[PDB]
């Protein structure tokens, strides 16, 4: 899921965890180079309608390869009446980037999602075309990876409800936009229940 | 009628037929008998031995050159039984398959794996209408790298399975019957005994008893992985041994 | 090959329609009824599932109805082996068009692309056509709501209410009278759909396993494709029997 | 960068690794699997560049899957050694991967090192990455060419933790992957330290100084 | 990178091989065994850089692997030596180390061939190539006297390998020996710490 | 290859509404040895009887139950030659899916992919339509799967189905004894009953093979275990 | 399982040579390890584990103890969830019938097996147990009791007319019903027997007894 | 055979009830109709002899080539129809040509005979191409086996021969070879003798004249394969005519 460059006018993903919900927060940023004109266009996409995968950088191949991957995820989702596992999709994405051989164009995938029908928490980032990345901790990713990583450690509420994570996250996104050109350009925060997706769109330039 | 009736184009090329197999495929089994070779295969526990009739139809042949025993790899040896036209051709195909593993793997191919790659090959011929199935079968001996001496045979239609004892020939059903009683009564298997069972069974059904230059014995021993030809002096040795058994 | 095994599998007839294609229609007839009916706010497919026996794990959503895309669906009537090759490709083309274009796939577009592959087999190659006639249900932002049929040759015609399977001729005739080109809401449309399965299927008591109705409706500003539940299908059947008794005496 | 080691003991691998993949001392990944389970008797350790290392192992892994299933007899170490050498050299390689290839064939245990070029070689204990030297100094002396297996698990946990703590090529936690010859044993705690973040009192934004902005259903 | 010497005898042949492979500074591989096989009677040693050599060995080994089965008897040495050369003329910008081809053919049972990084295939009474052998490159020719005998040759291949290891920093000090005959290949590992290493300058 | 080749289809429809060769193929699967496959809903068991009739088969390898990969297994019906390609094919597919997903091929997905290749073989010339029926088992994603793949290409997902010798009787027993969502013990017991329905392939332990898929993967069962299940049926 | 090669083999020898008393302790232990059926490494051990339990009786003939040990076997039979279950129970039941440790004890053990077999599972398992239970009831001369249990077999099983165990249960019933001196019943039971007997899946022995 | 009106003898991807294709057998008659090629294995080399029929008196040697030089140590002597002989020649030349160039040593024959026979046979299998209605021999001098001679039939069967004849009087020629010891005899004497068998075969009341092509690969040429030198060629023919009478 290789995208041309990184210049997409914003590149940032943060994922942060609870035991009652898990959240993936994203720039909703679009429009390559410094000049934007828009602040809307899909980037995080529901693929089982309750798991997300985020593909990050320039708009065209980000949307294009996601959709072409969606079709292979779908095949597997379609046939059986139960939908695919997160761990098997996690290597699937790793391989998809790898197919684009040596001296490849850099994407940065972030997968956030609770596992389907074996219930445990999952957060992962891919980048380059790299070794397997299953973690159960926290993951922040992009080219300003260090800046995201800080925030992904920052939100975990192990015992508060879903709501407190959102309000904490709104401040977390904002402070990050003042620190880098990767956050911002409108922010979409996704709190993911297992049975559906809740999309909230945050106020913030 | 049957074995020569149109129902599609299945008495011509491979497609199923009223007989619940394939006519074209069945001629390929019938084809084995024509060649005139009969083989007995015994699996020992120190070697795996195949004895087959070696077709000698001139007196202007050199012994070394004229054989049906072929070296596929330095681990696997075989005998070809059936039509000789088909025999040379299958062996050359196998050889490319053995070699293909040989570079990648970095070691000698298992007897089971050699038989699996060739068996599948004989299936392409069988699946295709572009070519007719092989009139011959290749019966493999070799030291498997942990299971032990192993005898596998792939069909002329290409399916393979493992055997204690096998037979293919002019008389496929009868040799196999003679062979189960030899296994049942268990003399045990050393180098000499297992070779001895194998030759006698080939002699008793057809009711010949051979010269050493009209049977061929080929072994893969655990003396070395390399396949050898025993040659007439050692083949004669085994013939004399058959007397005053069991 | 051989020229004595050739009397030309692929050839043109002077009557203009290939021998193998007419022969394939009889095979379509044999498989169970698959219909599509239009609503003025959706489109739905109603089909009888190939399975009718007790034994069925129910790994597919329905063997006949394939959920291809988030705005397209198709059902098959005919040869199931033949169905698997067309439905898998179909799944890929319909999906690429909604996904990328952000513009919901037209049935008319879809059929022309698939029919090219079907057709190649009938004109040349020494081959033979597909055993299925497929009914596409979808919504596109162009014409609006649509229904399409494709045939073994790669011939299409766009209806708005059509039935294929056994007692096709009778069915379309019934359909002409009650439905023209748009008058039935989503609920009446669904009632009409159960009615056609009823006459044509032998069992007139039906079941949720026996038939499957999947609906496609755009609700709350996104186009929703859903397989209805066994409860929902059963509620529609229970509502339909009361009304069946009253309608025909 | 990375930290990978193997030791030669009674069964094929005792593997030690950090989870983290770092570019110098900055984390790209907090946890990953650097010593991999793809099969359960073929294990592979990784070092250097992440991308180069993953593809070289995966290609061998696919070829191993075929032998394993047909024979119903073990995977072949040699086949794996030869396959990464020819296949990655052909490609000419994006950077370097020090890879530790390992399977028990039919005979004894064989451990191999695919260097930074692309080669098929035979030692018996490998360490891979920029930390190959660092991982080695403990391994070479405590292991004296076969030792008690259980003693090896204590020793190795001790070595692995030493690589993590003294050498900045390893964040988060340390992972050990043990196979006797078809075992899959994973404990990711070969170092004592807190796994993620700690919030005894919960403030990460002052009590509703910001409020929830919109809720939508994307159907 | 490695230390390889292979000396041809009027008897048959003797090999001598490294114990370490070294990269840029750190030693990549701490226990060395080199027998890439093209056939069961003929072997090659991958000298100099491991990678460059190994890929040549590997393409050559696939054709010779095919060939030995095909002929029925195993291949001759000279067949393998032309094939090692065939790759190396093309990929001479990507390989320039040394390939050491030694064993038994079927046309005499007495052949040692050198395919070099500048290319040529010739037979020589002794050759040393690789890392530490280059140091002693003129020298290995110098140390023997032509057509020496099997016992004397055995002490010389051991003694010259020690003297080369001492000389370059690409070898260690353990002499791994291989005696090649009609029999097969038999290999012996003669320890080091106990025997005397060649004199060292003040 | 070194020839012109074929490309004409060997099947032409009928004004019946049938394809002629697949109906001849269906007769060959029935002529096989009994193979049953049941998804219990607590694991999948595939059991077969193999006509060796001499027990001079030193198979510790290939059988009529052969694992495709570590949580897929395959059992066939009919003739052996057609099996040989399908078993190799399946292993290749298992490998293709292993590279990207690295969880070996799922059952719903496998069938579609085999089905497409089987359909070509009918549709094209220089190849012919099989006359083997495969029963595919798998446990992946915390659900057992049982599918049956017909010699045409068609795939149906079953709870319990039969093939091989006297399948008509088998499917009818299967409905009566087995009902949907019964236990792993029932699935195994009826499975062995169908083989016993009519045997006649030498009654020794190495003449029946079962391979079971469950939560921990797929392994084929030792012939001695298989015999114990049989022993109960009179 | 964790040791039906170690512990079980020793127990078998102790049962032949000396008395079951020593063996009571061992019997508990082995059955408890066996409870885990296994489906991925069950292997050779499981096939032996189940076989030895069946073979256990009549290595010292009738005892009070022979009756007693058996109760431990009852939790194992149920738990395993395999086809091989049918075989063990039937065996273990037939042997206690032969070597009576008391009629009372033998009736309790078959009654409990049956109650459990009726709940879910299969028609095949229930039938082996009932032949043991009606026969116990016939000999004791409680003809009335046999009639009750017997009736359960007639109503449900009819559907199947291919069942080999079922001929044996019903002929023991016809005979009991003759003794009871209710003649309609005697014919009724025979009717059920013959319908199922006609099937070609039933041995020459079973076909013979019908007659 | 059969003369069925659809297939079996009209195709060759179809086997008879017994398992044989009639099409290869019809082709097998073709070697019998024209002149013989004899070839005997020595141990210092191989000596080949093909009688080329003077059909027209306005031909010169090199016309209707029955003798090919496969490499510079491999020969091919054919008998039967010359068009199928040419194809077989072309494949053989390329197979021999790659082996000397690449390996650097002389080709062991037994593999080569098997490969070429594989080629013949692969075409038999197919119904889209024909069985080859030529019988041909390959002969070589090697440093791994010494001299080898193999004869491959129109069926694709390979056997090694001490001494072969394929042609219009196999029975008369083979027998003459049996009587003589040429099996391990020196190539020089053999030249005369191979020609003398050709003289018996030939009739002056079924043929007018023939032009002898023999080929050396033996001790005169030092193992190099050349078509017979004009002086030697003549000497050997001269003996053939003189000795009968």
């Amino acid at each position: 899921m290789s995208v041309m460059s990184y210049n997409g006018g914003a590149v940032m993903a943060m994922k942060g965890k609870n035991c009652v919900a898990i959240a993936a927060d994203r720039r909703f940023g679009i429009q390559a180079q410094m000049v934007t004109t828009d602040f809307q266009k899909i980037f995080p996409m529901g693929d089982r309608l309750y798991i997300g995968l985020a593909g990050l950088a320039t708009d065209v191949q980000t949307v294009a390869q996601r959709l072409k991957f969606r079709l292979n995820l779908y095949e597997l989702k379609e046939g059986r009446q139960i939908k695919p596992y997160t761990l098997m999709s996690m290597v699937a994405n790793l391989l998809y980037e790898k197919r684009f051989g040596p001296y490849y164009t850099e994407p940065v995938i972030a997968g956030l999602d609770p596992k389907t029908f074996k219930p445990f928490i999952c957060s992962l980032d891919l980048i380059g075309c790299p070794m397997v990345t299953d973690d159960f901790v926290v993951s922040g990713t992009c080219s300003e990876q260090m800046y995201g990583m800080c925030e992904s450690l920052w939100e975990p509420n192990m015992d508060p409800e879903h709501l407190f994570e959102t309000i904490s996250q709104a401040m977390l996104n904002a402070v990050d936009r003042d620190a880098v050109s990767g956050m911002g350009v409108i922010v979409h925060i996704i709190e993911k229940d297992k049975i559906t997706t809740r999309t909230l769109k945050a106020r913030m330039d | 009628m049957s074995r020569g009736s149109s129902a599609g184009f299945d008495r011509h090329i491979t497609i199923f037929s009223p007989e619940g197999r394939l006519y074209q495929v069945e001629y390929a089994f019938k084809a084995i008998n024509q060649g005139g070779l009969t083989s007995v295969a015994v699996r020992g526990k120190d070697c795996a031995v195949i004895v087959t009739q070696k077709k000698v139809p001139d007196k202007l042949l050199d012994s070394s050159t004229v054989t049906h025993l072929f070296k596929i790899t330095e681990n696997i040896g075989c005998v070809m039984t059936g039509m000789t036209a088909d025999s040379r051709s299958q062996v050359q195909r196998a050889r490319y398959e053995a070699a293909n593993w040989k570079y990648k793997y970095g070691y000698e191919i298992p007897v089971d794996m050699l038989c699996k790659r060739i068996a599948d090959i004989s299936q392409v011929y069988t699946q295709n209408a572009e070519m007719r199935p092989l009139g011959c079968c290749m019966i493999l001996i070799g030291i498997d790298e942990e299971q032990g001496p192993q005898v596998y045979k792939c069909d002329p239609a290409g399916y393979y399975c493992g055997f204690k004892a096998t037979a293919a020939g002019v008389k496929q059903t009868e040799s196999t019957s003679f062979l189960e009683k030899k296994v049942k009564k268990k003399f045990d298997w050393t180098f000499e005994q297992t070779v001895e069972t194998a030759i006698t069974c080939l002699s008793t059904v057809l009711s010949i008893d051979f010269k050493p230059s009209e049977i061929e014995v080929g072994v893969v021993t655990v003396e070395n992985p390399k396949f050898r030809i025993l040659t007439e002096a050692e083949i004669d040795a085994h013939l004399v041994a058959l007397a005053e058994r069991d | 090959m051989s020229r004595r095994y050739d009397s030309r599998t692929t050839i043109f007839s002077p009557e203009g329609r290939l021998y193998q294609v007419e022969y394939a229609m009889e095979a379509i007839g044999h498989a169970g009824t698959c219909l599509g009916i239009l609503a003025n706010d959706g489109v739905l497919l109603a089909a009888e599932r190939r399975n009718i026996h007790k034994l069925l794990d129910e790994v597919f959503f329905s063997e006949k109805i394939y959920k291809l895309n988030e705005d397209m669906a198709c059902s098959v009537a005919g040869i199931t082996s033949d169905a698997n090759v067309l439905t898998n490709e179909l799944r890929l083309i319909a999906q690429r068009y909604l996904l990328q274009y952000q513009e919901p796939i037209p049935c008319e577009q879809l059929v022309t692309a698939l029919c090219d592959i079907k057709q190649a087999y009938t004109q040349f190659g020494g081959k033979r056509p597909f055993g299925v006639s497929l009914l596409y249900i979808g919504w596109d932002k162009h014409y609006g709501f649509q229904l399409y049929q494709s045939d073994p040759s790669g011939n299409y015609g766009g209806w708005k209410a059509t039935c294929i399977g056994n007692n096709s001729a009778a069915a379309v005739s019934m359909l002409k009278q009650d439905y023209k080109e748009g008058e039935m809401t989503l609920k009446s449309a669904l009632a009409l759909a159960v009615k056609v399965l009823n006459k044509t299927m032998d069992v007139s008591k039906l079941s949720a396993e026996k038939v499957e109705i999947a609906t496609l409706t755009r609700e709350n500003g996104k186009t929703v494709i859903r397989v209805l539940k066994q409860k929902e299908v059963e509620q529609l059947i229970k509502k339909h029997e009361e009304e069946e008794a009253k309608a025909e005496r | 960068t990375t930290i990978a080691g193997v030791v030669y003991k009674d069964g094929i691998v005792l593997g030690a690794d950090t989870r983290a993949t770092e570019g110098m001392v900055v984390a790209d990944k907090n946890c990953s699997k650097i010593h991999f389970i793809s099969p359960n008797i073929y294990c592979c350790g990784a070092g250097t560049a992440a991308d180069t290392d993953m593809t070289t192992q995966l290609i061998s892994s696919n070829l191993e899957l075929h032998s394993l299933t047909t024979g119903r007899l073990p995977r072949v170490v040699t086949a794996n050694r030869m396959l990464k050498q020819m296949l990655f050299r052909y490609q000419g390689y994006i950077g370097a991967a020090l890879v530790l290839g390992g399977v028990d064939v039919t005979g004894p245990h064989l451990y191999s090192i695919y260097p930074h070029g692309s080669t098929d070689k035979l030692p018996y204990v490998t360490m891979g990455s920029g930390s190959l030297a660092a991982m080695a100094v403990f391994e070479d002396k405590f292991r004296p060419d076969m030792e008690e297996e259980e003693a090896k698990k204590l020793v190795s946990e001790a070595i692995a933790a030493g690589i993590f703590n003294d050498l900045g090529s390893g964040s988060n936690i340390d992972l050990c992957v043990i196979s006797k010859s078809k075992l899959d044993f994973l404990r990711p705690y070969s170092v004592p330290n807190k796994k993620g973040t700690r919030f005894g009192r919960y403030r990460c934004e002052k009590g509703t100084t910001a409020v929830l902005t919109e809720k939508v259903t994307p159907l | 990178t490695t230390i390889m010497a292979v000396q041809f005898d009027g008897g048959v042949v003797l090999g001598a091989d490294s114990r370490t492979t070294t990269g840029s500074y750190i030693a990549n591989r701490v226990t060395d065994k080199l027998t890439p096989i093209h056939d069961h009677i003929f072997c090659c040693r991958s000298g100099s850089a491991a990678d460059t050599q190994a890929v040549a060995d590997a393409v050559t080994y696939q054709l010779g692997f095919h060939s030995i089965e095909l002929n029925e008897p195993p291949l001759v040495h000279t067949a393998a030596s032309l094939f090692k050369e065939m790759c190396y003329r093309y990929r001479e910008d990507l390989m320039a180390g040394i390939i050491i081809a030694g064993w038994d053919p079927q046309e005499g049972g007495q052949v040692y061939s050198v395919p070099m990084g500048g290319m040529m295939v010739r037979q020589s009474f002794a050759i040393g190539g690789s890392g530490s052998s280059y140091i002693y490159g003129y020298v290995d020719a110098t140390y023997r006297e032509g057509m020496t005998k099997d016992e004397c040759l055995q002490f010389t291949a051991n003694a010259l390998a020690l003297a080369m290891e001492r000389d370059g920093s690409s070898g260690g000090v353990i002499r791994l020996a291989a005696i090649q005959q009609s029999g097969v290949e038999r290999q012996v590992l003669l320890g080091d710490q106990i025997p005397k290493v060649t004199i060292s300058t003040l | 290859m070194a020839e012109r080749g074929y490309s004409f289809s060997l099947t032409t429809f009928s004004p019946s509404g049938k394809l002629v060769q697949i109906e001849y193929a269906l007769a060959a699967v029935a002529g096989g040895a009994p193979s049953v496959g049941i998804k219990a809903a607590n694991g999948v068991v595939l059991a077969t009887e193999k006509k060796q009739k001499s027990i001079l088969y030193d198979e510790r390898s290939v059988h009529k139950v052969e694992p495709i990969t570590k949580h897929i297994g395959l059992v066939y019906s009919g003739m052996g030659p057609d099996y040989r390609v399908l078993v190799h094919r399946a292993r290749k597919l298992a490998q293709q899916y292993y590279l990207v997903y690295q969880e070996p091929i799922p059952t719903a997905q496998l069938v579609q992919r085999v089905a497409s290749v089987m359909q070509e073989y009918t549709q094209s010339g220089g190849v012919r339509p099989f006359g083997v029926s495969l029963l595919i088992c798998g446990w992946n994603e915390g659900r057992p799967y049982l599918f049956q793949s017909d010699p045409s290409g068609a795939y149906f997902a079953w709870k319990a189905t039969a093939m091989g010798k006297n399948y008509v009787n088998g499917k009818t027993f299967l409905e009566k004894r087995y009902n949907e969502d019964l236990e792993l013990e029932d699935a195994i017991h009826t499975a062995i009953l169908t083989l016993k329905e009519s045997f006649e392939g030498q009654m020794t332990e190495d003449n029946i093979e079962v391979g079971i898929c469950n939560e921990a993967g797929f392994r084929r069962l030792t012939p001695t275990e298989v015999r114990d299940y049989l022993a109960a049926i009179a | 399982m964790a040791a039906a090669a170690v512990v079980e083999f020793q127990r078998a020898q102790s049962l032949l040579s000396t008395d079951r008393e020593a063996s009571i302790d061992i019997l508990h232990s082995i059955v408890k390890r066996d409870i885990q059926e296994n489906d991925e490494e069950a292997v050779q051990v499981k096939e032996q584990s189940i076989l030895e339990l069946g073979s256990l009786l009549a290595k010292t003939g009738q005892a009070a103890e022979l009756g007693g040990l058996l109760k431990y076997v009852r939790p194992f039979l149920n738990s395993i969830s395999k086809a091989k279950a049918a075989r063990l129970v039937r065996s273990l039941l037939d042997l206690f019938l032969d070597m009576e440790a008391a009629t009372g004890q033998e009736v309790e053990l078959c009654l409990e097996c049956i109650e459990w077999a009726k709940s879910e599972k299969r028609t095949f398992l229930r039938q082996a147990l009932e032949a043991r239970l009606v026969s116990l009831y016939f000999d004791t001369k409680r003809y009335q009791e046999a009639l009750h249990l017997g009736s359960q077999l007639l109503r449900e099983l009819k559907k199947m007319d291919d069942k080999a165990l079922l001929v044996e249960v019903q002929l023991l019933e016809s005979k009991t019903y003759h003794a009871l001196s209710n003649l309609p019943k005697a014919r009724a039971a025979l009717t059920s027997a013959r319908t199922t007997a006609n099937a070609i899946y039933c041995p020459p022995k079973l076909q013979a007894t019908l007659d | 055979m059969s003369s069925i009106g659809t297939g079996y003898d009209l195709s060759a991807s179809t086997f008879s009830p017994d398992g044989r294709v009639f099409q290869v057998e019809y082709a097998m008659k073709a070697v019998e109709n024209s002149s013989t090629a004899i070839g005997i294995r020595c141990k210092d080399g191989v000596v080949f002899g093909v009688e080329k029929l003077v059909l027209s008196k306005l031909y010169e040697e090199g016309s209707n080539k029955r003798l090919f030089n496969v490499d510079r140590h491999v020969g091919m002597a054919v008998a039967g129809l010359l068009a199928d002989a040419r194809s077989l020649a072309d494949i053989a030349r390329e197979e021999a040509s790659n082996f000397r160039s690449n390996f650097g040593y002389n080709i062991p024959l037994k593999h080569l005979a098997d490969r070429v026979a594989m080629y013949v046979h692969a075409y038999t299998l197919y119904s889209a191409v024909r069985p080859f209605g030529c019988s041909f021999m390959l002969g070589s001098y090697s440093v791994n086996d010494g001299a080898q001679l193999y004869m491959i039939d129109p069926s694709g069967v390979s056997y090694g021969y001490w001494g072969c004849a394929i042609g219009k009087a196999r029975q008369a020629a083979k027998t003459e070879i049996e009587k003589l010891q040429m099996k391990e005899m020196t190539c020089r004497d053999v030249v005369k003798e191979v020609a003398k068998i050709i003289y018996i075969v030939h009739d002056e009341v079924k043929d007018k004249a023939f032009e002898l092509e023999l080929s050396w690969v033996g001790e005169l040429t030092k193992g190099r394969h050349e078509i017979v030198p004009k002086d030697v060629r003549e000497e050997a023919e001269k003996y053939a005519k003189e000795s009968l009478k």
